[PDB]
């Protein structure tokens, strides 16, 4: 998207906000002042956090943005960034989305760090991610995903980081991270999971640090098998809230007792 | 006074996570440098606490769990 004559920022952007926002970031004298197409290709990098911004309407003519930093705004619509396709860093944490668009980052392919933390996402739109070959951190923390959909991730085979922590997570699917094997860093606290299916950590063999405290962990044999020699086995991977090593952090419901503490006969 | 984050005793808007130089974690809204055998990481943050087995990534050598300066 281009614009072909001068055009007033306010224009262009009509979130005020966001119009002193670009303003700013071209140190112009103010949002009523008329800006070229090559000023807006100008633009690699946009901060912008806690900005009380409403919208990034115009932000489609910034073909060069490449580092979006837009934490603590008002979001709740992001269909303007669809065809920002040198993207690299997109800082969404702590907006109003509810829902993401079908498709919203297929042509992102460039994303390494995709963090939509603090929002009320609701849901993830099946194949949401599957373009983001690249991507290396994902943070989905404090939202509301009570499931999320089949093989979700399998697609980001670099993802180093994955933050899912704060959620109302009922279940894990099966596979779900099966295909994370540079995955160094999983956040699971403060979910509702009863259990895990069996084996879903067996392919992160990179994996360096776990939360799984505050879950719910159903402890009934021959249910939590698996999860009680897991943490037995990688009993300095796991992390408490704190970020201490702690295996006995991943209690039972009911009575307490760490999950690693349980032996099935 | 600070509405947002804290650099010892200066006002800033962020920290330094995803890049700048020392990389930096946030605790009660005060920036604070990771561990300096955490090696900077590009796609990532660089650490999660202040300490040398909160790295993602450790500069030079690794006594597991602690990134090290020395050849253990
Ligand atoms: C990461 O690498 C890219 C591409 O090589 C570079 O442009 C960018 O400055 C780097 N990340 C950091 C924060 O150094």
């Amino acid at each position: 998207e281009t614009i072909t004559v001068s055009t007033p920022i306010k224009q262009i952007f009509p979130d005020d906000a966001f119009a002193e926002t670009i303003k700013a970031n071209l140190k112009k004298k103010s949002v009523t002042d008329a800006v070229t197409q090559n000023e807006l290709n100008s633009i690699d990098l946009i901060s912008a956090p806690h900005s009380d911004i409403k919208s990034v309407q115009g932000i489609q003519y910034l073909p060069n943005v490449r580092l979006l930093y837009l934490g603590g705004n008002k979001l709740h619509d992001i269909s303007a960034l669809k065809e920002l396709t040198n993207l690299t860093t997109l800082i969404l944490s702590g907006n109003q989305l509810q829902s993401l668009p079908n498709g919203v980052f297929d042509k992102l392919t460039n994303l390494k760090v995709l963090w939509l933390s603090v929002n009320q996402l609701q849901s993830l739109p099946d194949g949401v991610f599957d373009k983001l070959t690249n991507l290396t951190s994902l943070r989905l923390h404090r939202n509301q995903l009570q499931s999320l959909p089949k093989g979700v991730f399998d697609k980001l085979t670099n993802l180093t980081v994955l933050r899912l922590s704060e959620n109302q997570l009922q279940s894990l699917p099966e596979g779900v991270f099966d295909k994370l094997t540079q995955l160094k860093v999983l956040w699971l606290g403060r979910n509702q999971l009863k259990s895990v299916p069996d084996g879903v950590f067996d392919r992160l063999t990179s994996l360096q640090y776990i939360w799984l405290h505050d879950n719910p962990w159903d402890c009934t044999c021959p249910g939590i098998r698996y999860l009680s020699e897991w943490i037995n086995k990688h009993s300095g991977v796991v992390r408490n809230s704190a970020g201490s090593v702690a295996p006995d952090s991943a209690k039972c419901s009911g009575s307490g007792k760490p999950v690693r503490s349980i032996i099935c006969p | 006074q600070c509405s947002q984050f804290l650099r010892g005793q200066e006002c800033v808007e962020e920290c330094r996570v995803l890049q700048g130089l020392p990389r930096e974690y946030v605790n009660a809204r005060h920036c604070l440098p990771c561990h300096p055998e955490c090696q900077p990481q590009n796609g990532s943050v660089t650490c999660f606490g202040p300490e040398a087995d909160q790295c993602v990534a450790c500069a030079h050598y690794k006594d597991p769990p602690f990134c090290v300066a020395r050849c253990p």
